[PDB]
């Protein structure tokens, strides 16, 4: 309740920081230990859990490096030493994160690991990505980098290994910038590599390391998905444009799920009135500069016909109107067309003498 | 909506209420009558649509009195005050109350004798049927975006 | 053919379904210069922008501009609003509704009445940019 | 273009389905009937150019109700409900539905007996017919230019 | 449903009930200027502030006009009232009042006749600040 | 970002003068005009110019509601002793980014009104001054 | 070839000072004023003039969205020491031939305006400058 009437002066030295943390970027490892399971957050370095083992340690070190700033946050998971990755897999569901690593793994696991992203994406429409070794998933929820033995220090870290600092370099990316040709300083060397046989490499799909220019730098930052059909596009294989569009999608839940999901009639008007509401936010978004203008929202005809067709309505001599206007029973279906800008990453300059 | 039956019975009652004499609603029992009757009756309706469910109503209700003995036509000029009192402003009908915009009366005669008639008009608006569709609360909404 | 008729009219104000409404309109009106070309007899006209006009008129059911735009009109702030407008006559083949938005009112009705008469409310509005969904 | 047979059929159907009583459409079957039967018949059509190809119809079509018993007056006022209930938008003939613009009723007494008169007006749109020559498509084109 | 027909209307002004009145009308006008934002082709407004305007019609059953304002005119010093207005229809389901403070007459009509007429006046008003009461 | 409604209005000003706060005021004002010297330097045909220093302007108009102006300085003037006050204008407008704040110091000013009057016209009292010095606070 | 829609719009331009849009821009306009002698040369009835050199001018308008005069040369300007700033105005409407780009540079303002306002007025504030140097991007 009410105390006597106090003064007080604080004096706090709040100048303590180097390379700040971005607010955006969010790291999830699992792991297989003896001590400290369960997870265990780590949101510098100061704090981290001293019964682990040296390669944990050096796994987390390798994680807690990134491009430009640092990951917001490092979720560590530890598993004991014989066990599924089903559980931890089913705790990390409630739990939100960016990308995921697993730096010790067998062949088996990574088949699970992608079944998962894949059923996640899909399934549940939640946008999530995971790094792994030598998976040759076709998603674009799927990074795989695939060079051998990169001498960082005097350690031939196994590429599994070295996946956790492509997720932290990854993840320290600011938005405006990619990853390629980015240098990495702790890495030495490479194993030998043709340039014809690096560029078909990257051009089946493939994360790499190359030695250009002064040092060691990443050849592109294209994803695992390698055959495009007419409704996905080519710029769905940068790794930059697909986290801009996740972040997006992410975004829009607090939207769409927190009012619009089981709170209102589901009739075309709502439709139309949950249409003008996306469109408006995505207007703020163009004036933001992080998408470019003239963003189009509107009912998705071809999946609704589809919907109608797995009933039993004879899609025949239906009106587009009278097909736009029939009740989908409880599901919505909608369609949206947003573009985003990529790095330079191609010049072609014409001397005249 | 509002029937007319029960503005018709409401006014039936009124006029039994305060009145002696008998009230019919037909023209043979009023011939057979042996005099002094009332005569009820809707006039005409008339219905316009003044917004995409409503519909606006002008009802013209009369009365006749009809005083057969002879030397009978001071007491409808008597009967004229009293129905005055009775419908200056509005009427209730099924919890609902009615405006009267306007009152009119005249003495013509018809046929052999000389009747008074009452009228006046009721104004109200009114909602027409109509369907609705029943649907369920929104529960999955799917949104893909790309170029 | 049949022409379609304004009875089948429906209006969304503010996300709220707008009952009452005896007839809306929305109009662009453009800015031309007069320019003078040498030579030539005619006068031709450049053009240099645009002005969103509009009107609504609505029975006086209940006091919806007050709380609409009342207070925050007294404090200094104006607010602006999306509305949605559908016409649908079942004699026409098709269906279309109009977005408009960043809508700014030019008054507000206290109140207005005369014996013998049923209120009616009309508010002129100015607004910026539309958009167009279910196009015929 | 639309028949209005086809109307009148359409409302014969309709009344026959929602009243049990009979419907006649000429004079001499009303006169022959033992008591409380219908009369259709389409009042009086309007029909004015409004394009170069259609026109501008309006329609009054008028329902009549003649109880000959005596003491149906209140069947009449109750039948009156009923027939509002059905005609309050628009019907559909021939998988075309016509705006209904007012309603209008009134009870006034023709010969002996009081009657009901109910009446309502169709607006809509209507092409009148042309014939029109086929031309086949060009497949020649000659352009002598000079002074 | 059911609109408020305006013959349930009562006003009282100054403190005393109007018994005689036509009708009574009160209204916001909103100012606004027109601004020109580079790069856009819509034309965009700025809202700068509003005037109170309204008027009263009442029959001239007595000398209530002078009695209130006529010699406070006169000598110089101009008088400012309050005034509240009721609309209560039986239909409709609830009632509404308002409280309009600061009024000022625009002006004042001594006599006025007509062979044949009933005499009506009309008195122009101004106000700047409202209160709202049993709102709807 | 820019938009109509952020544009400052004259309406949410209001102005303190010796730390009395006037409710009366119609419009305030406060400029700085530069010194510059031409300078030409051969070889270059575009000439510039050299910085020098500044002077300080500006005026208030106010309503003749009330005789303050007189109270201030009438009596010192004929005396011979000019005094030096120190004004505060607040722009603090709802739709706009916050509100802007400046101190204008060392005033003196120009004139004294003792009367001015019209038949049919309401009064106003107009009274520009000079200033050398200024504080910025509360700067969007 | 000519027509009315060709006609270059100012609704269409954009300005950049010091690097950083201005999005609240109303009006730019810079020129450049010759310097002409007479001489009369005998026999010639016909004066003539001879060029020595130009002087530079010019002035912003913009809306009185944010207090943006200020943070730029407020506090040098007491000190002692003049900033240089660079300005490019580019002219894009897209129905005439593309567009124009110049880049002024040199540009020294010729006073700040502390507080301007009225009541019932929008706030607006011009600055008058003067430049010595340009260059031509893009011209038509």
């Amino acid at each position: 309740a009410i105390g006597l009437p106090s003064i007080n002066i604080s004096f706090k030295e709040l100048a303590t920081t180097v390379k700040e943390r971005s607010a955006r970027g969010i790291i999830a490892m699992v792991l297989k230990d003896a001590k400290a399971l369960g997870l265990n957050e780590i949101h510098e370095k100061e704090d981290i859990p001293v019964d682990l083992s040296a390669e944990n340690k050096e796994y987390i070190n390798l994680a807690l490096m990134g491009n430009v700033n640092t990951p917001n946050k490092l979720l560590v998971y530890v598993i004991e030493g014989e066990a599924d990755i089903q559980t931890a897999l089913d705790f990390l569901e409630t739990k939100e994160f960016n990308y995921l690593c697993m730096p010790k793994a067998v062949e088996a696991d990574k088949t699970a690991i992608k079944n998962w992203i894949i059923k996640l994406r899909d399934i549940d429409k939640v946008k999530v990505k995971a790094v792994l070794g030598k998976v040759v998933g076709n998603h674009e929820g799927i990074i795989n980098f695939t060079t051998e033995d990169v001498l960082v220090g005097e350690k031939k870290y196994s590429v599994d290994e070295f996946t956790s600092r492509v997720a932290g370099l990854i993840a320290g990316t600011p938005l405006s910038q990619s990853v390629t040709y980015t240098k990495l300083s702790d890495v030495v060397d490479i194993p030998k590599m043709t340039k014809v046989d690096a560029e078909s490499r990257v051009n089946k799909g493939e994360l790499i390391l190359i030695k250009e220019a002064g040092a060691i730098r990443i050849a592109r930052g294209v994803n695992s998905l390698t055959e495009l059909t007419a409704e996905k596009g080519e710029m769905f294989q940068k790794i930059k444009i697909v986290d801009t569009l996740d972040i997006i999608h992410s975004d829009i839940r607090k939207v769409i799920i927190d009012d619009y999901i089981g709170k209102v009639t589901n009739s075309y008007d709502n439709k139309c009135l949950l249409i003008v509401a996306i469109k408006s936010y995505l207007e703020e978004l163009e004036k933001s500069a992080l998408i470019e203008s003239d963003s189009t929202v509107e009912i998705d005809f071809e999946a609704q016909k589809s919907y109608l067709k797995s009933k039993g309505v004879d899609l025949s001599y239906m009106t587009l109107q009278e097909i736009k206007e029939a009740n989908t029973g409880s599901k919505v279906f909608l369609k949206a067309k947003i573009k985003v800008l990529d790095a330079m990453e191609d010049i072609d300059l014409s001397i005249e003498i | 909506m509002l029937k007319y039956k029960e503005i018709l019975e409401t006014i039936i009652e009124i006029l039994k209420k305060n009145f002696t004499e008998s009230i019919f609603i037909d023209d043979e029992s009023v011939q057979g009558s042996e005099g002094s009757c009332f005569f009820v009756s809707i006039l005409s309706v008339i219905c316009t649509p003044v917004m995409l469910n409503t519909n606006n109503k002008d009802i013209v209700i009369s009365i006749k009195y009809l005083p057969k003995p002879q030397s009978k036509s001071i007491r409808m000029y008597e009967i004229s005050d009293e129905l005055n009192k009775l419908f200056n402003r509005n009427i209730k009908v099924t919890d609902r109350k009615l405006n009267i915009t306007k009152l009119e009366q005249s003495i013509k005669k018809e046929e052999s004798i000389y009747v008074l008639n009452f009228t006046f008009t009721l104004n109200y608006l009114d909602s027409v049927y109509e369907e609705d569709v029943v649907y369920e609360n929104m529960k999955e909404i799917n949104l893909n975006l790309g170029e | 053919r049949n022409v379609m008729s304004g009875t089948w009219g429906e209006l969304w104000l503010d996300g709220n379904k707008v009952a009452e409404v005896k007839k809306f309109q929305a109009k662009m009106e453009f800015t031309k210069e007069d320019i003078i070309i040498a030579g030539q007899m005619g006068t031709d006209t450049k053009y240099m922008g645009y002005k969103g006009k509009g009107s609504i008129t609505l029975y006086h059911v209940s006091s919806r501009m007050h709380k609409l735009i009342g207070e925050k009109i007294k404090r200094g702030s104006e607010p602006r609003f999306v509305a949605i407008s559908k016409l649908n006559d079942p004699d026409s083949y098709g269906a279309e509704r109009i977005a408009v938005k960043n809508i700014a009112f030019d008054d507000l009705t206290l109140a207005d009445w005369e014996v013998g008469v049923k209120g009616e409310i009309e508010a002129p509005f100015t607004f910026t940019e539309y958009d167009f969904l279910d196009i015929i």
